[PDB]
RNA sequence: UUACUUUGAAAAAAUUAGAGUGUUCAAAGCAGGCGUAUUGCUCGAUAUAUUAGCAUGGAAUAAUAGUAGGA
RNA sequence: UCUGGUUGAUCCUGCCAGUAGUCAUAUGCUUGUCUCAAAGAUUAAGCCAUGCAUGUCUAAGUAUAAGCAAUUUAUACAGUGAAACUGCGAAUGGCUCAUUAAAUCAGUUAUCGUUUAUUUGAUAGUUCCUUACAUGGUAUAACUGUGGUAAUUCUAGAGCUAAUACAUGCUAUCUCGACCCUUUGGAAGAGAUGUAUUUAUUAGAUAUCUUCGGACUGAUGAUUCAUAAUAACUUUUCGAAUCGCAUGGCCUUGUGCUGGCGAUGGUUCAUUCAAAUUUCUGCCCUAUCAACUUUCGAUGGUAGGAUAGUGGCCUACCAUGGUUUCAACGGGUAACGGGGAAUAAGGGUUCGAUUCCGGAGAGGGAGCCUGAGAAACGGCUACCA
């Protein structure tokens, strides 16, 4: 029942144009997949040629990266936080692309403390990073951006949000509290 | 101001390393839209974001180059320019004017009173109308 | 045309039913049986005259009363 | 149309098969191949039409299916094979080999070749780009695709190409100069020497050329083709050479 | 669904059908040459009358065109 | 700079206008034929801006640009 | 586009008379031969009995038919081959012109904005990495048999058995090279090694001696392009358990090791047949239709959702825009658009349902399944008739 031609829309003068033809097959939408975190669950919509495409329903876990020095871990999303388009989202806990949720920081700072032989919290110019992340470590969860299209690849990837990423964030969450 | 609106602006896939200090404090990717079109040091030395900015967005200007005479400059980002043409009535062997007004994006690259000339190129579907976007003023 | 007098408007029911949807979302704009019209207008005239007729009576009273 | 089609009427036809306007009403629709639809020879528009080897459709066909002829080496065992331009087709049991290229009329000219003519096959390098795994490709003008070019090798050229291995045996550089054939719109099939690469950036390069009775006109990139150097063709050309005459 | 034919028709009848001296003109002929039809007479009429409309023509033009 | 004008590429076939050919003539239809075929010869098979876009030569006509001041 | 008339004879204006053809539509009488050819119309795109109009097999996917052929090398099968599964086609063709007035369509562009069965050309050793590959597994059809119903190309319960269906799944090549002796080199040792899916990151910049022999990345007008690299992730793909004809090469004589022609399939690019969207300009009558569009998306910004993908396409949150006397909006259209047809000396006018191209439709609304391709109607589902 999804369709998105332009012909049931106004002209740009604003005029009404009468129907020109039946809908068609290669115009046609499909419902919204709201992701929301739970246990996994996959459907496959079979698209316009043969391809696939990974619907989630239902995700939990992710894939996310430290980009300042370029490692990924497979984390766990703990809930939605911010969204830029629908505070109902926010409130729904449905992930989308651009989202900013609180995930878990254990496989983080075990990398930290392996690779740089310090603890977080509490090469030494290497091992030097920023507060705001640094307190977050020490609550145990991190802002991390969702950057990727749950309903197009059935994924939540992301990346931890850094210097004037997380400030921007945290400007907005704060002045919304 | 940059940062006005509920989501955050940035370059998509342009990282700009806390871990490494630099000097200009942001990273900026800007290209030429060839056809030789000088790129305008405002956008390779702005701080703005846009989209659809032949020099710093995801767009390419290709296909139809037109010119065009202002009118309305008075919504965000867009302009819509009138383009005057002679139309022949072979009927009566003589002439009739015409028009039709050309919605076009305009990068904040460029300051566009309205009145003066310019000229717009063919980009992708933009928006509902607006198929072409500014590539270089000329005053009036 | 667009709104035609159709052979069988039943069997054209749903076409109706659209067309009536454009015409009044069109018409949008502006709004925002002749023998029975005639019966119709000569029982308001034949009812005015009535009117008139009783009208006129009452002012024969009131006259007569008032010389 | 809800798909593609399979059918060609007669009058919608490729004017240049030259095909009657009463013997039916449907034209071989060429099949999908090397060429594009619409400059490309089918085999029964060339063995029926043209050689008169055949008298038939099904005549054709059993040429074909007893498998005698090949196009380019390959035995090809389809009817409606788009056979394009510069193609080699070889007739075995009659001794023959036809280079396709056009006549100065327009139309496709059989083109009678010896042995050591129908080994190889020009091609008009047509885009180089970066395969996987870092090897880079040609593509040329029927298809083909040609791994580890010479890095000299630039779109719009020419490359002589050994059909025995699939390989290219050398390259002709599009340069002011070099002797052009041409394939598109009102001059194709005639032969000169090209003066000038009128560019434009954004529309369509004209190209401006010379025929050896120094006539000159004009036609665009897509329809310029580098035969070879001045005065030596490295392909043998059809009679009147692409002299367009009075 | 196949290609027309061309057909085309052969005569014409002149302007004016009915004038004295033509009728006589179209006897004259008709006599002496063992025609049968004033639809003959036309048909040689029409083929003269398009070759020396492309005559004249021709001549129109000018010379070594 | 543009209007405008010249030449050019572009505007499917059929249809139209032409050329060739004794379909028995005709309406039509259609594209080679001779040879010492081992290397040659002959002919005819063109045209159809009516606007938009594209390249191009322009001197007029109608619009549109652009000398001064001080010592 | 003219011909006759008035008055003694002449010129205007006028009146009268006089005329035309129409693949125009109806109709009347006649209708012998030869070649050719068309075969719509009630503003009814109104309703249909009956038959037919879409199926398909090569040597090469699956046969133990309780099929046929005997018979002659065929004790796994082997010729021929109904049935059924599997694959493919059924999206083309053919028909009509209801809708549709910047829509269609015509000429002209773009995809640096996307899907593409097929065809065609290229293209996939990953050697190892702790506890069958002389080749895994279970189903199901046809068939045998028991039945139901007024009836249909309806089908239930039970018993069998196959695959190219289904689900699983295993079997070295190079960089340097000390040394050796020098050619024809061989060599201890040091090291490297799939694709697909998703995200992040990085690259893809480029104003002197001598034995005379030898030593001192691309493309575009333009890209976040092609391509490469790093770390991870995935209900995760792919990396041949298939088939025909042959029967050669080798020998450690094992029913060992090798091997020929071609069928089918398979990832990733290229091509081809397509497709979807889109740039510029151009439509008949209407001003006694002058304001139009915006809640109910109208114009734009941002983010997301959706899609093959662009985009108010949709949803949020923002601004308050957009078209218009150069005629917007509305109404009419016995309006599908073009190639073309008729005709006039030009200029124009009228016709174009109708042999080719495009579009749309299959009684009327809407909706979906398969598939590369359908909002299909000789497919399906419900609603009106």
């Amino acid at each position: 029942g999804i369709s998105r031609d332009s012909r049931h829309k106004r002209s740009a003068t604003g005029a009404k144009r009468a129907q020109f033809r039946k809908k068609r097959k290669f115009e046609l939408g499909r419902q919204p997949a709201n992701t929301k975190i739970g246990a996994k669950r996959i459907h496959s919509v079979r698209t316009r040629g043969g391809n696939k495409k990974y619907r989630a329903l239902r995700i939990e876990t992710g894939n996310f990266s430290w980009a300042s020095e370029g490692i990924s871990k497979k984390t766990r999303i703990a809930g939605v936080v911010y969204h830029p388009s629908n505070n109902e989202l926010v409130r729904t806990n449905t992930l989308t692309k651009a989202a900013i949720v609180q995930i878990d920081a254990t496989p983080f700072r075990q990398w930290f403390e392996a690779h740089y032989g310090q603890t977080l919290g509490k090469r030494a110019a290497s091992a030097k990073i920023e507060s705001s992340v640094e307190s977050q470590f020490s609550a145990g969860r991190l802002y991390a951006c969702i950057s990727s299209r749950p309903g197009q690849s059935g994924r939540c990837d992301g990346y931890i949000l850094e210097g004037e990423e997380l400030a921007f964030y945290l400007r907005r969450l704060t002045a919304k509290k | 101001t940059v940062q006005s609106e509920r989501a955050f602006q940035k370059q998509p896939h342009i990282f700009n390393n806390p871990k490494v200090k630099t000097s200009k404090r942001t990273k900026r990717w800007y290209k030429n839209a060839g056809l030789g079109f000088k790129t305008p040091k405002t956008a390779i030395e702005g701080s703005y974001i846009d989209k659809k900015c032949p020099f710093t967005g995801l767009v390419s200007i290709r296909g139809k180059i037109l010119t065009g005479t202002v009118v309305s400059t008075k919504m965000h980002r867009t302009i819509v320019i009138r383009r005057a043409y002679l139309h022949y009535i072979p009927k009566y062997n003589r002439y009739e004017k015409r028009h039709k007004n050309v919605p076009v994006h305009v990068s904040p690259a460029f300051r566009v009173q309205v009145g003066d000339i310019v000229t717009v190129g063919q980009c992708r579907p933009i928006s509902k109308t607006v198929r072409f976007n500014v590539v270089k003023v000329s005053a009036a | 045309g667009t709104y035609r007098k159709r052979f069988n408007e039943k069997a054209r029911s749903g076409h109706m039913a659209k067309l009536k949807e454009l015409k009044r979302i069109r018409n949008k704009q502006f709004t925002r049986s002749k023998v029975s019209r005639l019966k119709k207008k000569r029982l308001d005239k034949f009812i005015e005259h009535q009117l008139k007729r009783e009208e006129r009576k009452t002012i024969i009273g009131k006259l007569q009363d008032y010389k | 149309a809800r798909g593609p089609k399979k059918h060609l009427k007669r009058l919608a036809a490729p004017h240049h098969w030259l095909l009657d306007k009463l013997s039916g009403c449907y034209a071989p629709r060429p099949s999908a191949g090397p060429h594009k639809l619409r400059e490309s020879l089918p085999l029964i528009v060339f063995l029926r039409n043209r050689l008169k080897y055949a008298l038939n459709g099904r005549e054709v066909k059993a040429i074909l299916m007893q498998r005698h002829v090949k196009v380019d080496g390959k035995v090809r065992t389809d009817t409606t094979y788009p056979a394009g331009f510069m193609d080699v087709i070889t007739l075995d049991a009659t001794n023959e080999n036809f280079r396709l290229v056009y006549d100065v009329k327009g139309r496709f000219a059989v083109h009678r070749i010896t042995d050591e003519e129908a080994s190889y096959k020009l091609g008009k390098v047509k885009k180089v780009q970066l395969g996987k795994k870092g090897v880079p490709y040609v593509v040329t003008h029927d298809g083909r695709t040609i791994r580890y070019p010479d890095p000299n090798i630039k779109v719009n050229d020419t490359v002589k190409i050994d059909l025995a291995s699939g390989k290219i045996t050398d390259f002709i550089k599009f340069d002011a100069g070099k002797l052009v054939y041409v394939t598109g719109g009102r001059n194709l099939g005639r032969i000169g020497t090209i003066v000038h690469k009128e560019r434009h950036d954004g529309g369509f390069d004209l190209v401006h050329i010379k025929d050896s009775l120094d006539n000159t006109f004009v036609t665009r990139l897509n329809n310029v083709f580098v035969i070879g150097e001045q005065g030596k063709p490295y392909i043998s050309l059809p009679k009147g050479k692409g002299i367009k005459l009075s | 669904p196949r290609a027309p034919r061309t057909y085309s028709k052969t005569y014409s009848t002149p302007k004016r059908p009915y004038e004295s001296s033509r009728l006589d003109a179209e006897l004259k002929l008709a006599g002496e040459f063992g025609l049968k039809n004033k639809k003959e007479i036309y048909r040689i009429s029409f083929q003269l009358s398009k070759i020396r409309r492309a005559a004249r023509d021709l001549l129109t033009r000018d010379e070594k065109d």
